[PDB]
C-alpha cells in the first residue's frame, strides 16, 4: 500500500511489524511509522524534518504550528519552543529496542509528520492471468485486468531474452503460450491449404 | 572438453522433455521432485547421455 | 487547469520550462510527471483571468 | 609527401597474395563475398595500389588483443 | 499612461484595462489591454515610497464594512497583467518598499497553487520533491466530499478517520481542506528496521493499523440499464432461469 | 631464476601475444622483489591460462544484442546540453552516421617547431583559421552619392587576423575583376566599372563578405590549448582534407568529429577508429563506463560494406537480406512492396525471423545440436 | 510427422491465383440483414468464414472458433493500379518503351547488366543501385534500341495518375492521362526476360499484376464483427472500405453495360481507384483519407501491419502471454536473491504443469487430492490423450483415483519453482532474472534488495510482472541461464551488478570501522541473524567491564573465504600517509604480521589476508555496485553459488547491523556553528562583490572579449566561474564543519546514498540555479523577476541562491530553484524518449549477431562482421576492468597461495 | 468523520474526552491545558485529539436508507 | 438538494458524469510575433486571425 509525505517522500509498506517489536522512546512514544535514515539527505528534504519538529511542537503544546511558506514559524523557534517543552532540540529521543531491549546507542529522531494514503492500493493492482478469455482477432489475451487480461511480453522483453540466449524460453512464452495454432500448407506452391 | 551453459541448459531442457514422457531416471530420486530435478541430478552425477555435435 | 495546444511527445525547451512571467500567474511546482510536463500547469491562488 | 599509414587512425594495411587469400577462406570456411568490403576510391586502397578483386589485410592496434588482424575486400564503387 | 493609471485607480473606468509602455531607445509604443484570456495578479500600489494599503483598510476588512472589490474600486490594489508589470517594480516584503518601488507583493506564499500550498515549508525542500508533493497530494485519501454516500461515483474512496496536518499553511483553512482532510498525521521515527524500510519503503505498526490508523473503504457503482431494442424487444430484471 | 627461463616459459604457454609480454614484464619485475622460484613462475603461468580460458566467451551468445543493450541503458541517465554538444546528442549523431554533425570540431596538433612556442603555434592557428572581412568590419552603411560599400573596419580584429589592409585588398582585386578596390588609410572603399542598377548592388555586395580572405572554409571559432607541454588547436567545422596540407601543421595525429570526413580522407579504417574513440570519449565525459568491445562490434558493424552506414532504415537495417527484419523494424508498407516488387526470398536465417513465425531463433542454446544413444539400460 | 517454414518466397498475386483462392464472389455492398442474418454474395457470406457462435462456416463446415478463414474475390469492372506498387510501375513506365515492350537498352548492355547481376552475389543494397543505375540510363532515352520508335516523358502524379508529354501535329506540348488499362496493356507486354533487368521476377512479380483487376477481399475472421452492447452490430473499417469499394464498383458495371458516356465512366474509374487506394493505404499522401460517418479516419491494411500498434510490433514482435502476474514489489531482506516472494493467491492461481512419473506420482495425487481451494493443490488434468479437465469439488477424488504415469497435473505454484521476474522498461538483459518461488500470504510481491540495482526498481510504488515457464526446457533454460547468481556482474562494465546498497554499506561501515565492538550476545544474534555456520566463537579480541568484546573485522572476517588476501584503498581515504605505510608495509613482506598490520591500521586502506579482515572500513568499494572490489573478486574466484552465499550472509549481517546499533538523520545534521554561517556570510560577501566588479568592468568597456567571443557570454561565463568557486568553497566549510559522526556524512563518505554535495545543499548554499547550461534569463524585459531592476545582472538577481534549505529560500530564489527543477524534470522527461529510441534502432541493427563455434561474429547472410568478438574473444562480462586477463591478480594470488 | 474510540500508538481511550475537549477549545481556553487536565499527556494522544475533526454532522444530512 | 456546500461548481454534468473544461494556453489572437529561424536563417512573424 502507497503512503507518501507531503513533501515528496513516497512508499510502500515493507513490513506489517507487531507493537511489542517496535521501539519506543523514554516518554513512552510508539512510531506509528518508520522510514530509512537514507531518503531524507539525497532527496534533500529538510521540510520533512521541520515539519516533524512542528508536528510535535503542536502536539506538545496544543496550538496547530504555522506552516505557511516564507510567513511560516521560523525552524529555531520550534526547536527553542521543543526544548523548553522538555524534549531535545534535534527531535531526538533515546529509544530502546523492540526485540533486544536495550537502549540503542544512538538517539533516534521521531516526530509527527502528516502521511496520506494514496489510491494506488494493492489491492487494485495485483493481476494474475493463467488461462482464460482471448481477443477475437488475435486469439491473444485481452487487455487490462477488468477482462481477466493477459501480461503483455513486449518487444524489448523479446530482446533481453535473446540476450540471454534463452532460445526455448523465448519460444513457450511468445509463442506456446499466447497464440499457438496449426495450419495446413502445400508443398507445391507455399499457399495455405483448405481443410474441410 | 567442457560444457557451455547454452549446451547445458539444452541438454538439461531434452532430458527433463525425456523424463516428462517416459525416458526412466538412472540414478535415485528423492520421491517428489520435478523433472528437472532430475535432469540436474542427472548432470550433477555425470550420467547424462546426450552429447552435443559440434561444427569442425 | 490549464493545457497548451503543443503536442506532448515534443521537446519544448523553450515552452516546458518555467517563465518568470509565471510569477503570480502559474503555480511554479505543481506540474504533472512525463510528457505532460511544462505544457500542462495550474493556475496561481492570486491568479485572476 | 605525407604518407597515410603514418596517422596513428590509420592501421597498417597489407596486400594478401592469391595463396594468402585462399589459405583465409579456407580458414573461416568462407566464399569472397562473405568478406568485409572496402571501396575502391578508398585512400589506403590507392595508396596501396589495389584493385577490385583482392583482399587487404588490416593489422590494427587491440585495445584489448594489442594487435588485431582483419580482412576486407575490394570492391567497385 | 500616467493619466490611464490614475483613472483606473480613482474607478473612473474597469479595472480589466491594462496600460503598459516601452520605451525602447528605437521604438517607443503604448499598449492598452482589454480583453479576455488575461492572468492577472493583485498587487499593492506604492506611491513615494508609501504602499496604499494602510491599517484602516485592513481594519475595515477584517470588520467586514470594506470588501475585496472595494478596496479594487478605490486603487488601493490592483490587477495586473504580465504586459503592464514590465514597467512595474514590485517589493516583495511590506519591510523592503522604497521610493523607487512602483508595487507591493500581497502574499508571496500565493504564488503556488491549491495543491502546492498543501506542503508545510516548501522553501525547505527541492523543487522536484515540491513538485512530487503537490501531484501526490491530489491522489490522497479522505473526506472530500460530505455527499459521498449518496454520490454515483464509479470509484471512490473514503477514509475512516481523517485529520487535520498539525503542521498546515493557513491557506489551506481558507481554501477548505482542513475542513476535508485527505491524511492524518503518523508518528514517524526515521531509523533503519531490519531491512524493510529500504529503497523509499516504510514500516507501519500493526497495532496502529488494527486501531483504526489510515483504515479507508473503496466504492465502486455498477450500473445496469433495461435497454429497449427494435421490435418491442428489451431487458428484463429478474433471476435468469437455470435452463437458460 | 634467470630471466631466459621466464622468456622461455612464457613463450611456450599457450597465451596470446599481447599477454605474454605484459605477463613476461610483470614477472621481472615481480622477480628481483621477492625471489620468485622456477615452480612459482610455472604455476603463475598455469594460472594465467586458466583464468585466459576462463575469459573467452562462450559460442552462440547474443553479442549483437549484448551490446547494443549496453550501449543504449546508459542513454536513460545521461545528461543532456566549447560547444561539444557531448551527451545523448552526440551519441545519437554518431550512431545515425550524420553527414555534418552540430557544431564539428577539429583536434589540430602540431609539428616539433610549432607545438614548443606560442608565437609559432597563434601564427598556424591563424593560418588555419578562416577570417572574412565581415567579422572584421565594425559598421555597416550602404550609401547613394557613390552607390557601393564604404567599409571601415577596426585595427584590433586586424592585429588578431596577423595581415595587413593592403594585402587584403590583394584577396579581391583578382578575385573580384569587375569591380575596383581602393585602400583609404584603415577604410576599405570599392569602386564600380559599370554598374547603374541597384539590383546588381545587391547581388555583388553579399560576395565580397563570403568571400575568404585566409585560411580554409568551414572554419569559425579557433583556440589553443596546452596539453602535455604541448599546443593543440580546436577549432569549429570540419575541412580535413585543407587542413592536413598544411606547412606548420603536423598530420599524424590530427583528426576531426566528421566521421565522414575521416572516412573520405583517411580511410574506411581509420573512420571506425574514429568512432570507436567518439564513442569511448562520450561515454567517459558522462561518467558511464561502457566496455570497449560492444562499441567495437557497433563500430564495425556500421563499416563492413566499406562505408559508414546508419543503424536506422537507411543504414543497417536497410540492407539486412531478410525482409521480415526490415519490415518489422521500420518503413513497413514500403518496404513489404519492394519485396514483393523483386520476388525476395526470405531465408529466414534471422532471429526476428524465427521469432515471429514460431520456429526457435538461431542464438544460444538454438544453435545447440544434440545426439542421442537409444539404448538406454539404466 | 512435422515440417517447419524453412523460407518465405514473396511475389505479387496474380489475378487467376486470387480468383483460384477465393471460395467465393462478392457483389452486394452489406453484411447483415434486419435479423442479424449473413446476406448470400455479401462481405460477411459464411463462405469466407464465420464469427458469431451459432453460424457455421459453408466452405470447411467448422464453427466459430476454429474456422481460419477464407478469401473472397471482387472483379472490378475496370483495372485500378495498386498504389503501393505505383510509383515502382511509374519506373517500368521509364524504362520500357510504348510499343515494342522491350526494355530501351542495347543488347550489350543488357548482357553486361546481367553479367553484373550474376558476379555480385545477394547484398541488397548492390542490387538496388543497380536498379537505379539501369532506370537512369533507360529513362534518358527517346528512341527504342530494338525498334526504333519514339519515346514521350511520362509524368508521375502522386498517388496513381500518370501524365504522358506528347506532342500535336503543331509542336504543342501537351499532357494525356494514362488510364490504368493502357498502363496494364502496356505492362503486358515486356517479356520475361526483361524483367531481371527491371528487379522483377519473370514468374512471382510479372508487372501486368501491379495493376489490380481482381481485388482480393479479406476472410470473415480477419476483419472480424461484433454486437455492441445496445444490440447494434460494428462493423470494422476494412468492412466499410469494402462496402464503398463493392458499391462503387457494382456502379460502374451498371454505368458500363448502360453504354455511359466517357465522362461517367472515368469519373467512376476515378472513384474507384481513390476507393482502392484508400483500401490499401489510407494514409497515403495527396489524398484525403476515407472518414466513417462520424469523422473519425480508418485504418485500413497498411495502418493495421505498420505502426507501433501494428501487426508486426504489437501482435508479433511483441504479444500478450498466459500464465503472468503483476504485482506491486516490496523489499524482503530475508530472502536469498535467488528467491522472489510469490503471494497465496498468485500462487493458487498460476500453474505449473508436471507430468506424473514414477518418483513424483505421489506428491501430485496429493495435490490433485487437495483440489484448488486447498494449498498445495491443482487446478487442471490433462489425459494422455489430451483433455483437460478443470478440477472442481466433486470430481476432486476421482481424478485422482484415476491418476496414472503419462498424465499432467497443473499444480500451484511450490517453494523453489523457477519463474521469471521482469520490470519493465526491459533496458538490458540483466531486467529479467529467473527466480525461486517463495509463497507468503500477504498481497505483494517480494524480491531481495540486492537484486534491485539490476532491476532498478525501488519500493515507491514499482510494479513488476513474473511469468511462469509451462515447457520442462523453458523451465531448464530459466534455470541455467538466467538465474539470478550467474548474473551478478555486468557484461556491460564488467563489475559487480547485483551487489550491496544503502543500509548494507552503512551497515558495513559501522560493523567494521575502527573502535566498533559488539558483546557476546550481540556477535551470536547477528551470526544466528546472517545464517552463518558458526558453531563456536572465536577468540574475544578485548574485555571491558569484565566482559569479552568482539571487534567488527573479526565477524566480517568469518564471510569471506579462508585463501582471500586482497588490499585497496576505499573512498574512506584523507590521510594518504597511513594507507602509504600499509602499502609499503605489505610490498616488502608480502605476508605482514597481523600485529604490525593492526598496530597501524587504517580505515582508509581495505586489507584483508588469508580471510581476516587486518585493517580498513566497509563502504560502496567493498561490495558495492560498478564499485565493490571484494564483490568482484570473490565471484571471480570462487564462484556465483559462494558468491551469493556471501553477498546473502553479508547483507543479512550489515541489516542486523544497522538495526540495532542505531541508524538516523536529524534536523541537527545539517546543522552548522556561527563561524560557519559567518565563513559562508563572507564568502557570499565576496562572491557578490566580485559579480559587481565584474558587471561595472564589462560597464566601463575595460573587460576583456574571449578569443572569439563577444563581451556578453564571456561576462556570463565569468560570473558562472565565480559563482562556482563561491560554491567549492562553501562546500569545502561545510565539509570541514561536519565531522564523520555524523550519518548524513557517513551515508555520502560511504556512497551508501546521496553525496557530498546534498548536504552542502542542506547546509550551505543552494548555489546557483542555471537552465540549459547557462544562468536564468528568461522573463521580463531585461530581468527575470520583476522584484529586480531591469538590466541587472548579479547574481541574486540571475538565479545565485545564497541561503540554503535549513535557513530557507526567499519567494525569487525558490522561484529560481523551481525553474531549475522544472528544467530537470523536462531534461529526462525529454531523453527517456530519445535513449529508448536509440536503444531501439541499435537493438533492431544488432539483433542478428551472434558469435559462432569458431569465435567469429557472422550476419545470418554469412558476411563476417568480426574475425573475432572484441578482437581476442573474450566475454566483457568475464573481462577484468576491461582488460583480457588480470596479470597483477593473478600474479598476487598466486604467491600468496604458494608463500602461505 | 467521528473521533476514534483510542489512540492510534497505545490504545489509549480519548473518544470520552474529546467532547469535552471540543466543547473547552471553544470556550476559548488554551487546548493545551485541556488536554493537560484530561489526562491527556503523550503527545500521540494529543495528536489523536487535536488533529481530528468532525464530520459525521455533515454526512448524516444525505440520507441513504 | 444533496449538495455539499463545499463543491465549488464551475463544471458541467454530461450523462450522469462531471465534465471540467481545462482552460488553454493559446496565443494571443490578432497578434503578430517575430522571431528568427536559426536553421532557415530569416526572420518570420506569424498571426492567429
Ligand atoms: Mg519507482
Ligand atoms: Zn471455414
Ligand atoms: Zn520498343
Ligand atoms: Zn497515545
Amino acid at each position: 500500500d502507497k503512503f507518501a509525505s507531503r513533501h515528496g517522500q513516497k512508499g510502500v509498506i515493507g513490513l506489517i511489524v507487531p507493537q511489542e517489536d517496535m521501539p519506543w522512546t523514554e516518554s513512552g512514544i510508539v512510531p506509528d511509522l518508520i522510514v530509512n535514515p537514507h531518503g531524507i539527505p539525497s532527496r534533500m528534504t529538510v521540510g520533512q524534518l521541520i515539519e516533524a519538529i512542528g508536528g510535535k511542537v503542536a502536539s506538545l503544546t496544543g496550538r496547530r504550528v504555522d506552516g505557511t511558506a516564507f510567513i511560516g514559524e521560523p525552524e529555531e523557534k520550534l526547536r527553542k519552543e521543543l526544548e523548553e517543552l522538555g524534549f531535545k532540540h534535534s527531535g531526538r529521543e533515546i529509544m530502546y529496542d523492540g526485540i533486544t531491549g536495550r537502549r540503542l546507542e544512538a538517539d533516534i529522531f521521531i516526530g509527527v509528520i502528516y502521511y496520506q494514503r494514496l489510491h494506488h492500493m494493492v489491492a487494485d493492482k495485483m493481476h494474475a492471468r493463467s488461462r482464460g478469455p482471448v481477443q477475437v482477432l488475435t486469439k491473444q489475451p485481452t487487455e487490462g485486468r477488468a477482462r481477466e487480461g493477459g501480461l503483455r511480453f513486449g518487444e524489448m522483453e523479446r530482446d533481453v531474452l535473446i540476450g540471454h540466449g534463452a532460445a526455448m524460453l523465448l519460444i513457450e512464452r511468445l509463442l506456446e503460450e499466447s497464440d499457438k495454432t496449426e495450419v495446413w500448407v502445400c508443398e507445391s506452391c507455399g499457399h495455405l491449404a483448405l481443410e474441410d | 572438453f567442457r560444457y557451455t551453459r547454452f549446451e547445458k541448459a539444452r541438454i538439461i531442457g531434452a532430458r527433463a522433455l525425456q523424463i516428462a514422457m517416459g525416458a526412466p531416471v538412472l540414478i535415485d530420486v528423492p520421491e517428489g521432485i520435478t523433472p528437472l530435478q532430475a535432469a540436474l541430478l542427472e548432470f550433477e552425477k555425470g550420467v547424462i547421455p546426450i552429447t552435443v555435435i559440434r561444427p569442425s | 487547469r490549464v493545457t497548451s495546444p503543443l503536442s506532448r511527445d515534443q521537446p519544448h525547451f523553450e515552452a516546458r520550462d518555467l517563465h518568470g512571467t509565471h510569477w503570480g500567474r502559474i503555480c511554479p511546482t505543481e506540474t504533472p510527471e512525463g510528457p505532460n510536463c511544462g505544457l500542462v500547469k495550474n493556475l496561481a491562488l492570486m491568479s485572476q483571468i | 609527401e605525407f604518407n597515410i599509414f603514418d596517422h596513428v587512425l590509420v592501421p597498417e594495411h597489407r596486400i594478401l597474395s592469391e595463396e594468402e587469400k585462399e589459405e583465409l577462406l579456407k580458414k573461416y570456411r568462407i566464399r569472397i563475398s562473405q568478406l568485409p568490403q572496402i571501396k575502391a576510391s578508398d585512400p589506403a586502397v590507392v595508396a596501396l595500389g589495389a584493385k577490385p578483386g583482392d583482399v587487404i589485410e588490416i593489422k590494427r592496434k587491440s585495445p584489448t588483443a594489442g594487435y588485431y588482424y582483419y580482412y576486407r575486400l575490394v570492391v567497385e564503387d | 499612461v500616467e493619466r490611464i493609471r490614475a483613472d483606473r485607480r480613482a474607478g473612473k473606468i474597469s479595472d480589466v484595462i491594462n496600460v503598459a509602455l516601452y520605451e525602447d531607445e528605437e521604438v517607443k509604443e503604448v499598449y492598452i489591454n482589454s480583453d479576455d484570456g488575461r492572468v492577472r495578479r493583485p498587487l499593492i500600489v506604492v506611491e513615494n515610497g508609501k504602499p496604499k494599503l494602510t491599517r484602516e483598510h485592513v481594519e475595515g476588512i477584517k470588520n467586514g464594512t470594506l470588501t475585496w472589490s472595494d478596496l479594487i474600486r478605490m486603487g488601493v490594489i490592483e490587477y495586473l497583467d504580465a504586459e503592464e508589470e514590465e514597467n512595474a517594480y514590485v517589493a516583495t516584503w511590506p519591510w523592503e518598499v522604497t521610493e523607487e518601488h512602483t508595487h507591493l507583493e500581497l502574499m508571496p506564499a500565493a504564488i503556488l497553487g491549491i495543491p502546492a500550498s498543501l506542503v508545510p515549508y516548501p522553501e525547505h525542500n527541492a523543487a522536484p520533491r515540491n513538485t512530487y508533493g503537490a501531484g501526490m497530494a491530489k491522489q490522497s485519501l479522505g473526506l472530500g466530499w460530505a455527499n459521498f454516500r449518496i454520490r454515483v461515483d464509479t470509484r471512490g474512496h473514503l477514509m475512516h478517520y481523517p485529520q487535520v496536518p498539525l503542521v498546515n499553511s493557513r491557506i489551506m483553512k481558507a481554501v477548505g481542506f482542513e475542513d476535508r482532510p485527505a491524511g492524518q498525521n503518523f508518528v514517524v521515527a526515521v531509523l533503519s528496521y531490519h531491512g524493510y524500510n529500504m529503497e523509499d519503503a516504510v514500516i507501519i505498526n500493526k497495532a496502529s493499523i488494527e486501531r483504526g490508523l489510515a483504515r479507508s473503504t473503496f466504492f465502486r457503482t455498477y450500473e445496469a440499464e433495461e435497454k429497449r431494442y427494435l421490435g418491442g424487444q428489451k431487458d428484463n430484471f429478474e433471476v435468469p432461469s437455470p435452463n437458460i | 631464476v634467470a630471466e631466459k627461463t621466464i622468456k622461455s616459459m612464457v613463450s611456450k604457454a599457450e597465451l596470446p601475444d599481447n599477454i605474454k609480454e605484459e605477463l613476461y614484464a610483470k614477472l621481472i619485475e615481480y622477480n628481483e622483489k621477492y625471489k620468485l622460484k622456477k615452480d612459482e613462475i610455472q604455476a603463475i603461468i598455469d594460472e594465467t591460462v586458466r583464468e585466459y580460458q576462463k575469459a573467452l566467451i562462450e559460442p552462440g551468445e547474443a553479442v549483437g544484442t549484448v551490446a547494443a543493450q549496453s550501449i543504449g541503458e546508459p542513454s536513460t541517465q545521461m545528461t543532456l546540453n566549447i560547444n561539444v554538444t557531448l551527451g545523448l546528442p552526440r551519441i545519437i549523431e554518431i550512431v545515425d552516421a550524420r553527414k555534418n554533425p552540430s557544431t564539428p570540431i577539429m583536434t589540430v596538433y602540431l609539428d616539433e617547431e610549432h607545438r614548443y612556442d606560442r608565437d609559432k603555434a597563434l601564427e598556424v592557428a591563424r593560418r588555419i583559421e578562416g577570417t572574412t572581412l565581415e567579422n572584421l568590419a565594425r559598421e555597416e552603411t550602404i550609401d547613394i552619392l557613390n552607390m557601393e560599400y564604404v567599409v571601415e573596419i577596426d585595427p584590433e580584429r586586424l592585429e588578431k587576423a596577423g595581415l595587413d589592409m593592403e594585402k587584403v585588398v590583394r584577396k579581391l582585386t583578382g578575385s573580384f575583376k569587375s569591380a575596383e578596390f581602393e585602400a583609404e588609410g584603415y577604410t576599405l572603399v570599392v569602386r564600380p566599372k559599370k554598374v547603374t542598377k541597384l539590383s546588381d548592388l545587391r547581388k555583388i555586395a553579399e560576395k565580397v563578405k563570403k568571400h575568404r580572405l585566409k585560411g580554409l572554409s568551414g572554419v569559425g571559432k579557433t583556440i589553443i590549448r596546452k596539453e602535455g607541454d604541448e599546443y593543440v588547436i580546436y577549432t569549429e567545422g570540419s575541412n580535413f582534407k585543407q587542413v592536413l596540407k598544411v606547412p606548420g601543421v603536423d598530420p599524424t595525429r590530427t583528426r576531426t568529429n566528421n566521421i565522414w570526413e575521416i572516412a573520405e580522407v583517411l580511410g574506411i579504417e581509420a573512420a571506425r577508429n574514429a568512432i570507436i574513440d567518439e564513442i569511448v570519449s562520450t561515454m567517459r565525459e558522462q561518467g558511464l563506463e561502457v566496455d570497449v568491445r560492444h562499441i567495437m562490434l557497433v563500430a564495425d558493424m556500421m563499416t563492413l560494406d566499406g562505408v559508414i552506414r546508419p543503424i536506422g532504415r537507411h543504414g543497417i537495417v536497410g540492407e539486412k537480406a531478410s525482409v521480415l527484419a526490415r519490415a518489422a523494424f521500420e518503413i513497413t508498407t514500403q518496404h513489404l512492396f519492394a519485396a514483393a516488387e523483386r520476388g525476395e526470398v526470405d531465408p529466414l536465417n534471422g532471429v526476428v525471423e524465427n521469432v515471429l513465425i514460431g520456429q526457435p531463433v538461431p542464438v544460444g542454446t538454438g544453435i545447440v545440436k544434440l545426439a542421442m544413444s537409444l539404448p538406454l539400460r539404466p | 510427422m512435422k515440417k517447419v517454414i524453412g523460407s518465405i518466397e514473396f511475389g505479387i498475386l496474380s489475378p487467376q491465383e486470387i480468383r483460384k483462392m477465393s471460395a467465393a464472389e462478392i457483389t452486394v455492398p452489406d453484411t447483415y440483414d434486419d435479423d442479424g442474418y449473413p446476406i448470400e454474395g455479401g462481405l460477411m457470406d459464411k463462405r469466407l468464414g464465420v464469427i458469431d457462435p451459432g453460424l457455421r462456416c459453408e466452405t470447411c463446415g467448422a464453427r466459430a472458433g476454429e474456422c481460419p478463414g477464407h478469401f473472397g474475390h471482387i472483379e472490378l469492372a475496370r483495372p485500378v493500379i495498386h498504389v503501393g506498387f505505383a510509383k515502382t510501375i511509374h519506373r517500368v513506365l521509364e524504362s520500357t518503351c510504348r510499343e515494342c515492350g522491350r526494355i530501351k537498352l542495347t543488347d550489350e548492355e543488357i548482357e553486361e547488366y546481367m553479367q553484373k547481376f550474376e558476379v555480385m552475389g545477394d547484398r541488397k543494397g548492390a542490387v538496388d543501385k543497380l536498379i537505379k543505375e539501369i532506370h537512369k540510363k533507360a529513362k534518358e532515352r527517346m528512341v527504342c534500341p530494338h525498334c526504333g520508335a519514339p519515346q514521350f516523358p511520362i509524368k508521375f502524379e502522386r498517388p496513381t495518375i500518370y501524365w504522358e508529354l506528347r506532342k500535336d501535329e503543331e509542336g504543342n506540348e501537351y499532357k494525356h492521362r494514362m488510364m490504368p488499362s493502357e498502363v496494364r496493356d502496356r505492362l503486358e507486354k515486356i517479356p520475361d526476360k526483361d524483367l531481371p533487368l527491371l528487379g522483377l521476377h519473370p514468374e512471382k512479380s510479372r508487372p501486368e499484376w501491379m495493376v489490380l483487376t481482381v481485388l482480393p477481399v479479406p476472410p470473415v475472421t480477419m476483419r472480424p464483427s461484433i454486437t455492441l452492447e445496445s444490440g447494434i452490430r460494428a462493423e470494422d473499417d476494412l468492412t466499410h472500405k469494402l462496402v464503398d469499394i463493392i458499391r462503387i464498383n457494382n456502379r460502374l458495371k451498371s454505368n458500363i453495360e448502360a453504354g455511359a458516356p466517357q465522362l461517367i465512366i472515368e469519373d467512376l474509374w476515378d472513384l474507384l481507384q481513390y476507393h482502392v487506394t484508400t483500401y490499401i493505404n489510407n494514409e497515403t499522401s495527396g489524398v484525403p483519407p476515407a472518414k466513417h460517418k462520424s469523422g473519425r479516419p480508418l485504418k485500413t491494411l497498411a495502418q493495421r501491419l505498420k505502426g507501433k500498434e501494428g501487426r508486426f510490433r504489437g501482435n508479433l514482435s511483441g504479444k500478450r502471454v498466459n500464465f503472468s502476474a503483476r504485482t506491486v514489489i516490496s523489499p524482503d531482506p530475508m530472502i536469498s536473491i535467488n528467491e522472489v516472494g510469490v503471494p497465496l493467491a498468485v500462487a493458487m492461481e498460476l500453474t505449473v504443469p508436471e507430468k506424473v512419473t514414477e518418483f513424483n506420482y505421489e506428491k501430485l495425487k496429493q495435490r490433485v487430492l487437495n483440489g484448488p481451494e486447498k494449498y498445495p493443490g491443482a487446478n487442471y488434468v490433462i489425459d494422455p490423450e489430451g483433455r483437460r479437465i478443470r478440477l472442481m469439488e466433486s470430481n476432486r477424488e476421482l481424478i485422482a483415483e484415476k491418476l496414472d504415469i503419462g498424465w499432467t497435473v497443473e499444480r500451484h505454484l511450490e517453494d523453489g519453482d523457477v519463474v521469471l521476474f521482469n520490470r519493465q522498461p526491459s533496458l538490458h538483459r540483466m531486467s529479467i532474472m529467473a527466480h525461486r518461488v517463495r509463497v507468503m500470504p500477504y498481497r505483494t510481491f517480494r524480491l531481495n534488495l540486492p537484486v534491485c540495482p539490476p532491476y532498478n526498481a525501488d519500493f515507491d510504488g514499482d510494479e513488476m510482472n513474473l511469468h511462469v515457464p509451462q515447457t520442462e526446457e523453458a523451465q531448464a533454460e530459466a534455470k541455467i541461464l538466467m538465474e539470478v547468481q550467474n548474473h551478478i556482474i555486468s557484461p556491460r562494465y564488467g563489475g559487480p551488478l547485483i551487489a550491496g546498497i544503502q543500509d548494507h554499506i552503512s551497515g558495513g561501515y559501522l560493523l567494521t570501522r575502527e573502535g566498533a565492538y559488539f558483546t557476546r550476545y550481540e556477535v551470536e544474534q547477528m551470526l544466528m541473524f546472517a545464517g552463518m555456520d558458526v558453531n563456536e566463537l572465536p577468540e574475544p579480541d578485548k574485555y571491558e567491564n569484565g566482559e569479552p568484546l568482539w571487534s567488527g573485522k573479526t565477524i566480517f572476517s568469518l564471510l569471506l573465504p579462508d585463501d582471500l588476501t586482497i588490499w585497496y584503498r576505499n573512498k574512506l581515504c584523507d590521510e594518504p600517509e597511513r594507507c602509504e605505510a600499509l602499502e609499503k608495509l605489505i610490498e616488502e613482506k608480502l605476508i605482514p604480521d597481523p600485529e604490525e598490520v593492526r598496530k597501524l591500521a587504517y580505515d582508509g586502506f581495505v586489507y584483508i589476508q588469508n580471510g581476516k579482515l587486518l585493517s580498513g572500513a566497509v563502504d560502496k568499494k567493498a561490495y558495492g555496485r560498478e564499485d565493490g572490489k571484494l564483490l568482484d573478486i570473490i565471484v571471480r574466484e570462487y564462484g556465483v553459488e559462494r558468491a551469493r552465499q556471501f553477498l546473502d550472509q553479508v547483507t543479512k549481517l550489515t541489516i542486523w547491523v544497522i538495526t540495532h546499533k542505531g541508524f538516523t538523520t536529524a534536523i541537527d545534521d545539517e546543522d552548522l556553528p556561527q563561524e560557519a554561517i559567518d565563513r559562508i556570510h563572507e564568502i557570499i560577501r565576496e562572491a557578490e562583490e566580485k559579480v559587481q566588479r565584474l558587471i561595472e568592468a564589462y560597464k566601463r568597456g575595460e573587460l576583456e572579449p574571449l578569443p572569439g567571443k563577444t563581451l556578453e557570454e564571456t561576462l556570463e561565463s565569468k560570473i558562472m566561474a565565480v559563482l562556482a568557486e563561491a560554491r567549492d568553497n562553501a562546500g569545502k566549510v561545510a565539509e570541514r564543519y561536519l565531522g564523520m559522526n555524523n550519518h548524513a556524512v557517513i551515508m555520502a563518505k560511504t556512497g551508501a546514498r546521496g553525496k557530498i554535495l546534498n548536504i552542502t545543499q542542506m547546509a550551505a548554499m543552494l548555489g546557483q540555479q542555471s537552465i540549459r547550461g547557462k544562468r536564468l534569463y528568461r522573463g521580463y524585459r531585461g530581468r527575470v523577476l520583476t522584484h529586480f531592476k531591469p538590466g541587472d545582472l548579479g547574481a541574486r538577481a540571475r538565479g545565485f541562491v545564497t541561503n540554503s534549505y535549513k535557513s530557507g529560500l526567499t519567494p525569487q530564489e525558490y522561484f529560481f530553484h523551481a525553474m531549475g527543477g522544472r528544467e530537470g524534470l523536462v531534461d529526462t522527461a525529454v531523453r527517456t524518449a530519445q535513449s529508448g529510441y536509440m536503444q531501439r534502432r541499435l537493438i533492431n541493427a544488432l539483433q542478428d549477431l551472434k558469435v559462432d563455434y569458431d569465435g567469429t561474429v557472422r550476419d545470418p547472410t554469412g558476411i563476417i562482421v568480426q574475425f573475432k568478438y572484441g578482437e581476442d574473444g573474450v566475454d566483457p562480462m568475464k573481462s577484468w576492468q576491461g582488460k583480457t586477463v588480470d596479470v597483477d591478480r593473478v600474479i598476487v594470488r598466486t604467491l600468496l597461495k604458494m608463500r602461505g | 468523520m467521528i473521533v476514534p474510540v483510542r489512540c492510534f500508538t497505545c490504545g489509549k481511550v480519548l473518544a470520552d474526552k474529546y467532547y469535552e475537549f471540543k466543547k473547552r477549545v471553544e470556550a476559548g481556553e488554551d487546548p493545551g491545558k485541556v488536554l493537560d487536565d484530561l489526562g491527556v499527556e503523550r503527545y500521540c494522544c494529543r495528536r489523536t485529539l487535536l488533529s481530528h475533526v468532525e464530520l459525521i454532522d455533515q454526512v448524516m444530512v444525505y440520507k441513504v436508507y | 438538494l444533496g449538495e455539499d456546500p463545499k463543491d465549488p461548481g464551475g463544471y458541467f454534468i454530461i450523462n450522469g458524469s462531471e465534465r471540467v473544461i481545462v482552460s488553454i494556453e493559446d496565443l494571443a489572437p490578432n497578434k503578430t510575433l517575430v522571431e528568427r529561424d536559426e536553421r532557415q536563417n530569416k526572420v518570420v512573424a506569424k498571426v492567429f486571425s
